């Protein structure tokens, strides 16, 4: 159209290539930070993939000792009927 | 002064009523069915306070249950003599265990039901297995208490002779 | 001259930033690598805590199954008991 078709084409060929040029220097940055976070997100699965068995652990020592407790605490009244079942008994 | 020690095989080989007996609690309850988990502790005297895992392997809690191969200081792999099958998906189990097992906790064999009597597998045949996998062998009835407090016993004496190496 | 001049600075920058078309498509499928692998530990610490809430409500929801019928069965004998020591006086 044409030296100003061209003196123009360049121009926008020099801001798409600022921008282009940019996105470059930016996504660079978004990897790093994106890094940052799988790293510690791994960090974290593996974290909990250690502690678990501990606090597992922790549930059934409780669990188990909420049923003994309860357990022991009818039996004693079992070991009390037959006691005075036979207080009664040969009286 | 803690041990960390864990049961391994197919549901009907014996292993909660192993558990059960080695531990004599009756107030203690049993999850095993309901859940899918147990998990004991028996104080004993070598001259240390075991810890000791049970499971019915399903998919439901893989992820945790694998999580105590991973700290498990001895791993006891358990076969039925009454059953074939049992005798040998061993070492599927095995390789299954390697995968997982920290490579310095130790292992042990268990052939059970020695009691009932149809009995496919001879005591030889068993470390016939035992061999070649460079681990210990012991049979047991966990119904009639043969050999039971051994199991644990025997297992738990490597260990501390494990410790001490370094 | 000066036409030569920029016709040729254009075909510069042309490829200039051809090349970084295809250094921003490299980076975005590294990124996008990158969050794969972040999904994956992030997809599981969820399986996990998942698991965890889930034996955590069950088993406590089963041992407290479990002490009610221990208090359940206490309570019924605890009334026998009264029943027998009723007697005890009356003797
Ligand atoms: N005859 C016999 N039966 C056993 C012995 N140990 C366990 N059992 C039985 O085998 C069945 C399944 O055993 P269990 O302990 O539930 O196996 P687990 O699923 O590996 O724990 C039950 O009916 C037990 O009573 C044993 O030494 N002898």
């Amino acid at each position: 159209s044409n030296y100003n078709q061209l003196k123009e084409d360049y121009n926008t060929l020099k801001r798409e290539l600022s921008d282009r040029d940019d996105e470059v220097k930016r996504l660079r940055e978004d990897i790093a930070k994106e890094n940052e976070l799988r790293t510690k997100a791994e960090e974290e699965a593996d974290k909990l993939n250690k502690e678990v068995e501990d606090l597992t652990a922790s549930l059934f020592d409780e669990a188990n000792n909420m049923v003994a407790d309860a357990r022991k605490e009818k039996y004693a009244i079992e070991i009390l009927n037959k006691r005075l079942t036979e207080q009664l008994r040969e009286k | 002064s803690i041990m960390k020690i864990l049961l391994i095989g197919d549901v009907g080989v014996g292993k909660s009523c192993l558990l059960v007996r080695f531990v004599e609690d009756k107030f203690n309850p049993s999850f095993i069915t309901t859940i899918g988990i147990d998990f004991k502790i028996k104080t004993v005297d070598i001259n240390v306070k075991l810890q000791l895992w049970d499971t019915a392997g399903q998919e439901r809690f893989r992820t945790i249950t694998t999580a105590y191969y991973r700290g498990a200081m001895g791993i006891i792999l358990v076969y039925d003599v009454t059953d074939e099958r049992t005798f040998t998906n061993i070492k599927q189990w095995f390789k299954t265990v390697n995968e997982h097992a920290n490579d310095e906790a130790q292992l042990l064999l268990v052939g059970n039901k020695s009691d009932m009597e149809t009995r496919v597998v001879t005591a030889d045949q068993g470390e016939a297995l035992a061999k070649e996998l460079g681990i210990p062998f012991i049979e047991s009835s966990a119904k009639n208490d043969d050999n039971v407090n051994e199991i644990f016993f025997t297992l738990a004496k490597l260990i501390q002779e494990k410790i001490d190496s370094n």
